[PDB]
């Protein structure tokens, strides 16, 4: 029964966290340039690196 | 008559006092107040935290609602392993409440900022978001990836 | 709409991994349309492979226009950017 | 030199779709849930979700 | 019964602490003797000889502390009062509005007692320059700001808002919004178009600030 | 077996202890019909309604009164 | 350089804690942590 819910929470969470990218002024914004967070995580560090 | 209250708070089911690893005693209730519970003789109103996010939002505010939602997600995942490197949790706890109100991801939740009609047409209960978009005459500048 | 001059550039002087793949694909799409190369390539095919030889030598005649969200052009030539 | 190079490469690069990464990093550990009844209480005092 | 009059005077004393802390947080001159007075300086100062608390013996006036004048030229004094009846009708708040219009008060906050009638809420936009705030004595027992979860909210000036929007190259619409009738906003009295600064204390990074704008 | 709705079922898919020797405790399909489709064991027998008439007249002989 | 949100610089005796916590604070805190890590080696070398 888990195979019927393989992506239902991840697709609904993808509806809002989709058009967010960091601009060249180190600010993460939305598609309509409305700013949402001034620096990423309070420090601007990539959690991958 | 035999279910009329006498003394106590009306919106709390029960209460259990619990012992930690040290010699301290902490009570816990299962209610919904957080204002009349915080305004109680015997306890201190310095720190108390509930699971309900809207209960914190109605009493404490916007900025104290995101600081609880970045740790309630952190609590329901660190009890299994699976580190989700909490900057992701802080990004989740900021896109839900950057408008001045805590509204989640539901049918009435995707209408927080997205002016895009076709992005909002990728959800269930269709044939009602197109007609009011054609009635109120949305300008709908294409900017989103959807 | 205003173009930032060379002495007022405020962005990072490094090359992003997102702007390494687009400049390489644009160079490889130009080479596949019979553009003259500027590298001593060994005899081979696949313009995506001989565009990496130009990127490793830094002889690509392009620049990377970096737009800020009010119009702040900020030219940023490729050879100025280091890998 | 090592401590400055590993910090200067660690910043979040401009243009990273950081909403799409954060939306999949949360939902993908969500798809491995069994029942797993736990409790934030003593000897089976409360059933918490 | 005197048992209901021994601990219910500390219920109003703890709110009397919160009103002093709130008028201190606005940027008004208060001293470190009226906010740190013990129970011995409150029994024979505010209540009756029989044992009940008085009503009209709470109202005082606070002036700005000679630095917020330089930060804000268009700001004056307030006039905090206290109820006489458990349910405010007409004549007492008409006396309050005539008092504010008479003695040249730019604002004044009103502590309320038990339960709000709908005949008293249509008059709250009375004076277009001078606004008033309607609190509740059950919502002023505990203090919201230093709980565990509320960071340091700091109201900025019109000279500091101009420096913020020029440095980020923004407008007033891009900043994250905060609503009216919020327990952070009505504690500090934010108007429409005022940027507040928030100093968050996180774990992965530490201490960092952000900015909100009020609607 | 037939379901009512496939949203919040959660009940008729676990193995009941009351099918010991009646239904097969191993052979179930793997997929959407997991637990909804069952099998009989070896020594079982599904019965039929016989008469219902002489059993009621036999209880009255054994001592029960009419209602 | 730390600025107090209204133009010019901050005071010299206002750098530990203030109401003017700006950006570039995690970077200088990382620099102070690296200073503290280097100081831990010389302290052990002097104690040995």
């Amino acid at each position: 029964v888990k195979t019927a819910e393989t992506g239902y929470m991840s697709r609904r969470l993808m509806k809002s966290l989709e058009d967010l990218s960091c601009q060249y002024d180190n600010t993460v914004r939305t598609s309509a340039n409305g700013i949402v967070q001034f620096t990423y995580g309070g420090d601007g560090l990539d959690p991958l690196e | 008559l035999p279910d009329v209250v006498v003394k106590g708070l009306p919106d709390i089911s029960r209460a259990v006092i619990n012992i930690r690893d040290d010699g301290k005693r902490e009570l816990l209730v299962e209610g919904y107040g957080l204002r009349d519970v915080m305004c109680t003789d015997g306890v201190i109103g310095s720190r108390t935290t509930t699971n309900h996010v809207l209960e914190v939002f109605s009493v404490l505010g916007i900025e104290a609602a995101r600081y609880s939602i970045i740790r309630e997600i952190n609590y329901t995942m660190s009890n299994h392993g699976m580190s989700v490197d909490p900057r992701h949790i802080q990004l989740l706890g900021d896109v839900m409440t950057y408008k001045g109100e805590v509204l989640g991801i539901t049918r009435f939740g995707l209408s927080k900022m997205r002016d895009s009609v076709l992005q909002l047409a990728s959800f269930e209960k269709t044939t009602d978001h197109l007609f009011d978009a054609a009635f109120y005459m949305k300008k709908d500048a294409v900017e989103g990836v959807s | 709409e205003k173009a930032i001059p060379k002495d007022q550039r405020a962005t990072t002087p490094y090359m992003t991994k997102y702007e390494r793949a687009r400049i390489l694909g644009t160079r490889a799409l130009q080479i596949s349309m019979n553009a003259p190369v500027f590298v001593d390539l060994e005899g081979e095919t696949d313009p995506l492979r001989i565009a990496m030889k130009e990127l490793a030598e830094k002889k690509i005649p392009l620049v990377i226009r970096r737009y800020l969200p009010d119009g702040s052009f900020e030219d940023w030539s490729v050879e100025e950017l280091i890998v | 030199e090592i401590a400055l190079f590993k910090y200067r490469k660690a910043r979040l690069e401009p243009g990273t779709a950081i909403g799409a990464i954060g939306a999949q990093s949360i939902g993908e550990p969500g798809t491995q849930m069994t029942l797993k009844t736990f409790h934030f209480a003593g000897v089976a005092s409360m059933n918490v979700t | 019964m005197d048992q209901e009059n021994e601990r219910n005077i500390s219920r109003l004393w703890r709110a009397f602490r919160t009103v002093k802390e709130m008028v201190k947080d606005r940027g008004y001159f208060i001293t470190q003797e009226e906010v740190e007075l013990p129970l011995e300086d409150f029994k024979a100062k505010y209540c009756d000889s029989m044992g009940r608390p008085q009503r009209k013996m709470m109202s005082f006036q606070a002036n700005p502390t000679e630095e917020s004048i330089s930060k804000f030229p268009d700001m004056g004094s307030l006039w905090v009062e206290f109820c006489d009846e458990p349910s405010v009708g007409v004549k007492t708040m008409k006396t309050f509005v005539i008092h504010i219009q008479e003695k040249n008060f730019q604002t004044g906050i009103f502590v309320y007692q038990n339960n709000i009638t709908p005949s008293a809420m249509k008059l709250v936009p009375s004076i277009p320059p001078a606004t008033i705030e309607t609190f509740n004595e059950a919502a002023l027992v505990v203090n919201i700001t230093h709980h565990e979860l509320v960071p340091k909210h700091i109201r900025l000036s019109s000279d500091e808002k101009r420096e913020l929007l020029k440095r980020y190259r923004l407008k007033e619409s891009q900043l994250p919004r905060i609503q009216r009738a919020d327990p952070v906003a009505l504690y500090l009295g934010l108007k429409r178009g005022e940027v507040v600064k928030i100093i968050r204390k996180s774990e992965t990074s530490g201490r960092y600030a952000s900015y909100r704008i009020c609607m | 077996s037939q379901f009512e709705k496939s949203r919040k079922v959660s009940g008729p898919r676990a193995l009941q202890p009351s099918q010991f020797g009646m239904l097969c405790t191993a052979d179930t399909p793997e997929g959407e019909a997991c637990g909804l489709v069952k099998n009989l064991a070896l020594m079982t027998h599904i019965t039929t309604d016989d008469e219902e008439e002489p059993i009621k007249k036999l209880c009255y002989v054994l001592g029960v009164e009419d209602i | 350089v730390r600025y107090d949100n209204s133009g010019c610089l901050v005071k010299r005796e206002d750098l530990n804690k203030a109401e003017y916590v700006d950006q570039y604070d995690a970077e200088r805190d990382f620099y102070h942590s690296l200073r503290e890590y280097i100081n831990g080696k010389a302290t052990a070398l002097a104690n040995l």
